[PDB]
RNA sequence: UCGGAGUACAAAAAACCCUCCGAGUGAUUUUAAUCUAGACAAACCAGUCAAAAUAACCAUAACAUCACUUAUUGAUCCAAAAU
């Protein structure tokens, strides 16, 4: 027959992306008792020292995917006073933007009591939003 | 004709479900804010 | 359990059993929950389903049960839209 | 301090009762429950008491 | 598809559009039965399905009503790589 | 006598499931009364303190960093009171996933 | 199994098949005294009939 | 029966005497951050990465690329440090950041990101998806040069390729056009491979467009090896990923065992390896430049499978493994009555002799 | 009759007219569903968990919560219920 028509019916996807991207991929349940639950694909993280504000995006063997940082100097000679509020809108729109370069569009953000009522973090998770950023990473198909 | 009456009865119950689940809610806040009321004058005539 | 009656002289059966259980052409027995409709309202919902669902008998009872009813309760029944006519047979056993 | 046992039907019309343990004290019993006939969530009143 | 003659050609474009997933590239619809083990009841089947797709087909009266909870998924990314889409330059 | 009542049969409260051992989903791997044992990766945890697997894979135990939720007011006060160079350990039960989701397999060449 | 008696020969198609004929040929038993009502038709080899 | 520990324990440095003299954390985020601190560190004990893959912890990564640009270090701290200064000297700035309303220009901050701190962001979302444990499986390298990849759409639509990406076949039909800085006195190659596709091999990957000996910028003057082919991904297994890769080389390279006809559409020629590439041509190309993005299936696959590659379309589906059941006991016990239901070969009634 | 501690020091079980605590329920609203893998425990009867999937609320949790939370409870048959 045709050359072209062999199909070896086991194909096999080397992509890693593959299965978070279809959404089967196997979110790691488990702890319950320990916090934050590491039930994603990735995750959110805002680190706010008393001098620079640096946001990751973590994948769950827990190396960074991509970051938004105020000392990286992109951010620095545009922005004064990297630790304001303004700081971490600003951040939070960068972030957003590479997110959306690097093709991830679902995360899971998970503060504290007292983090989520902030007002730097509150617009920063707005801008994240408007970004094109959502989150509340989609359930797993068969979970 | 009893499938028809259970059914006609169960529609006529259903029509006014919004409007019983929103009498008790606002019976029951009326009785919840006449005992803090209570509660409040109570109060405010034993500190004098 | 009368093993030789007075007038016939055959083997009779005790009614409970043939109440309160069903036995499948398989040799299981089927029976249900001991308390499944005594107070429901200090019991969970999980231990009302269990009390609900049916269990089988393990190869003591069975024999027992088996000894204690005659042999034409053991027969294969044909009933009309019979529920347990699916269950009557076995399938994929490996023994 | 003794409690009361209360058998409770919906308002949704369908027939269902459910059992429910009460204070003595207390009025007469009407919550919102889960109706399994009708799959909604129906004002259940207090009609009978069952034990004491 | 092409030359079944006993439906009208709107009904056969609308097959052609919306079930092409099934269609060979010779253009042979295709149907497939497998619930039962005999082969009456997959053919009963196999009948039932077409006669759906055909009703489907000839109703004017379609909406073309989609889901929501597996399609979310492919509304958001489509908005994202929309707004990168969104350069507007000329080539070519 | 004065001394009624001491009677009572053990509960079985123990570790069902050891290290190496090839379980599947929902397989209890340990039941306690009080946390002695933490669940970890795909293992979740009872309404009792029990532990079951969530995937089919091998039980691993693992001695772990201890985080406790914000709103736990207790140990969140024992963390704060703990000093600074202080961080909780605990044991965790985990089950590494050994069957793969899934293969792609070929349904029709159309 | 109705196929099979047919092919062996135990009952004719050429004259009507009655639970009678089906009792003489053999194809099935019937104790009306154990609440039997007859013969009921299923389709296991309805496939090569 | 006591033990000696094989190391030293986590909390044996602190004094557990006079407790109210040693400084505590008040903060739960301080102590979360210690505990994060510590998990990261390779203890003697079992710990979670070992048993879940940390990838064989430390890997010494083989560099193949071109040196970093030898930067002026004090020069660089004294230039920022008077910019951040005269940034700081504006009150107009200070009175938008007090009042909130202050805005940043996110295209300035892009090309300065690329031109700075870019390549090792995109290096390490290139770890992450895996580009190089399948063109190399044993080399990283750091992008240092751009490359600015688009698709046209039409007349006004632009699609760009980036790091990671999600492009239909549809807006990748036709050949993009490739951006990137370079002198005219270099040359280039820019290879596109399809590293997820191949029906037999699944160790091998497809070649997509293949140009060599680029001078310059000019890709289009640069000769083809291998003619454009739009992509083409299984409905089943969808978004495998395409990856643009840019090579420096300093020889005027010839080959006449890669050569590719201008057809070029038999599978069994296009089949490539990218590490056996790089063994042949490693004297003078050196990667510089990477792109990668995602691609799924859509409804012009089938005309690519038909039209061009003369194939019928491979339809897959994502099958997952039976439910495991024990053995079957003769006499179960307790169990419910669905337990005969578990076994069942299929949901029809078998008679045997009846 | 049931639960907790030592006896019974480290997987499980383990007795005495052995040494001590208790339990035969209270308070509040989040009134807490159906179905089904796979497991704990157990002579049997009983007791326990529970992944996925469905109905109603955030479109992100629902194991009702607290009192050392573990015990706060009783099998057939039969009577009253009326689904
Ligand atoms: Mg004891
Ligand atoms: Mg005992
Ligand atoms: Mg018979
Ligand atoms: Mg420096
Ligand atoms: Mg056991
Ligand atoms: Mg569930």
């Amino acid at each position: 027959p045709v050359e072209n028509e062999a199909v070896a019916p086991e194909f096999t996807n080397r992509n890693p992306r593959n299965l978070e991207l279809l959404a089967v991929a196997r979110k790691e349940r488990g702890w319950g008792t320990v916090w934050p639950s590491r039930e994603f694909w990735h995750r959110l993280r805002v680190i706010r020292t008393q001098h620079h504000i640096e946001a990751l995006v973590e994948h769950r063997n827990g190396q960074v995917v991509v970051s938004a940082s105020t000392r990286e100097w992109a951010i620095k000679k545009h922005l004064y006073s990297t630790r304001n509020v303004v700081a971490c809108e600003s951040v939070g729109r960068v972030l957003a933007e590479r997110c959306l370069e690097a093709g991830i569009n679902f995360m899971v953000y998970h503060p504290t009591p007292w983090e989520a009522a902030s007002d730097s973090i509150k617009r920063l998770q707005h801008a994240m939003t408007e970004g094109g950023v959502v989150l509340r990473e989609p359930r797993r198909i068969y979970e | 004709q009893k499938r028809q009456a259970r059914e006609q009865l169960i529609e006529e119950c259903m029509a006014k479900m919004p409007q019983m689940i929103e009498n008790w809610r606002q019976q029951q806040q009326e009785r919840r804010e006449k005992e803090q009321a209570d509660k409040d004058r109570r109060a405010r005539l034993q500190a004098e | 359990v009368t093993y030789f009656s007075s007038r016939k002289g055959k083997r009779k059966t005790v009614k409970a059993v043939i109440y309160r259980f069903l036995r499948l052409h398989s040799g299981l027995w089927l029976r249900r929950k001991a308390g499944y409709k005594k107070k429901l309202w200090k019991k969970t919902a999980a231990r009302k389903r269990r009390l609900r669902e049916f269990v089988f008998c393990n190869k003591t009872q069975s024999k027992l049960l088996d000894k204690m009813t005659t042999s034409f309760w053991k027969r294969r029944n044909w009933y009309a839209d019979d529920p347990y006519q699916k269950y009557q047979d076995r399938t994929n056993l490996k023994v | 301090s003794k409690t009361i046992l209360v058998k409770m039907m919906s308002q949704a019309g369908t027939g269902f009762s459910f059992n429910t343990k009460r204070s003595r004290l207390r009025e007469k019993l009407t919550l919102l429950h889960y109706d399994p006939v009708v799959k909604k969530k129906v004002l259940f009143v207090e009609q009978k008491k069952i034990r004491s | 598809l092409a030359s079944a003659d006993w439906i009208a050609e709107p009904v056969r474009l609308k097959l052609a559009v919306k079930h092409k997933n099934r269609i060979n590239r010779s253009g042979e619809l295709i149907l497939t039965s497998e619930c039962s083990r005999y082969q009456f009841r997959n053919l009963a089947d196999c009948l039932q399905k077409l006669r759906d797709m055909i009703a489907e087909a000839s109703q004017p009266a379609k909406e073309p009503s989609r889901e929501d909870a597996e399609l979310r998924r492919s509304r958001i990314e489509n908005m994202n790589r929309e707004r990168l889409r969104k350069k507007r330059i000329s080539s070519a | 006598s004065k001394n009624l009542g001491g009677k009572s049969p053990g509960k079985r409260f123990g570790i069902k499931k050891m290290e190496g051992h090839y379980v599947h989903a929902g397989n209890i791997l340990a039941t306690q009364r009080h946390f002695r044992w933490h669940p970890g990766a795909h293992v979740g945890l009872g309404k009792n303190k029990c532990l079951y697997a969530l995937e089919e894979g091998v039980v691993r135990y693992t001695k772990e960093v201890y985080v406790p939720n914000p709103s736990n007011s207790e140990a969140v006060d024992l963390v704060t009171r703990l000093p600074q160079g202080a961080v909780l350990y605990k044991t965790f039960v985990h089950v590494v996933p050994a069957k793969p989701e899934g293969t792609f397999k070929l349904v029709a060449m159309l | 199994r109705l196929q099979y008696l047919i092919d062996l020969g135990r009952v004719d198609p050429t004259q009507p098949i009655d639970l009678t004929q089906l009792v003489n040929g053999r194809g099935v038993t019937i104790q009306p005294s154990k609440r039997d009502y007859g013969v009921q038709l299923v389709e296991e080899g309805a496939d090569t009939f | 029966r006591r033990a000696a520990p094989l190391g030293p324990m986590p909390n044996e440095d602190i004094d557990v005497s006079d407790l109210e003299r040693l400084k505590k954390y008040r903060s739960f985020d301080r102590y979360r951050r210690r505990a994060e601190q510590e998990a990261r560190k390779p203890h003697w004990w079992r710990t979670y990465r070992e048993h879940f893959g940390e990838e064989s912890g430390p890997k010494d990564r083989v560099d193949i690329g071109l040196p970093p640009p030898k930067v002026s270090r004090t020069q660089q701290l004294l230039e920022r440090k008077q910019a951040l200064r005269e940034l700081r000297a504006n009150v107009e700035e200070e009175r938008a950041a007090r009042l909130q309303t202050a805005r940043i220009p996110l295209e300035a901050v892009r090309a300065e990101w690329e031109r700075t701190c870019g390549p090792y962001h995109k290096q390490r979302l290139a770890e992450y998806c895996g580009l190089y444990r399948d063109l190399f499986h044993g080399a990283t390298f750091v992008p240092r040069v751009p490359l600015h990849v688009a698709y046209a759409v039409g007349e006004d639509d632009l699609m760009p390729v980036y790091h990671g990406n999600e492009v239909t076949p549809t807006e990748a039909a036709q050949a993009p056009e490739v951006t990137y800085e370079a002198d005219e006195g270099s040359l280039w190659t820019l290879l596109l491979t399809n590293l997820d596709g191949h029906l037999l091999e699944p160790d091998a990957e497809y070649v997509h467009w293949l140009v060599t000996n680029i001078p310059g910028n000019r890709v289009t003057e640069g000769q083809e090896t291998c003619p454009y082919l739009p992509p083409f991904p299984a409905r089943g297994s969808g978004f495998h990923r395409f990856a643009f890769l840019l090579f420096k080389q300093d020889k005027r390279i010839d080959f006449s065992g890669d050569t590719r006809p201008s057809p070029c559409y038999q599978l069994a020629q296009r089949t490539f390896h990218t590490f056996d590439f790089y063994k042949k041509h490693q004297d003078a190309m050196t990667p510089a430049g990477l792109a990668f993005f995602q691609c799924r299936w859509d409804d012009s696959v089938t005309r690519v499978f038909h039209q061009l590659l003369d194939m019928r379309e491979p339809v897959f589906e994502f099958v997952r493994p039976p439910p495991y059941h024990p053995k079957q006991k003769r006499f179960p016990h307790r169990q419910p009555l669905r337990y005969l239901d578990r076994y069942r070969d299929s949901h029809e009634p078998t008679y045997g002799i009846y």
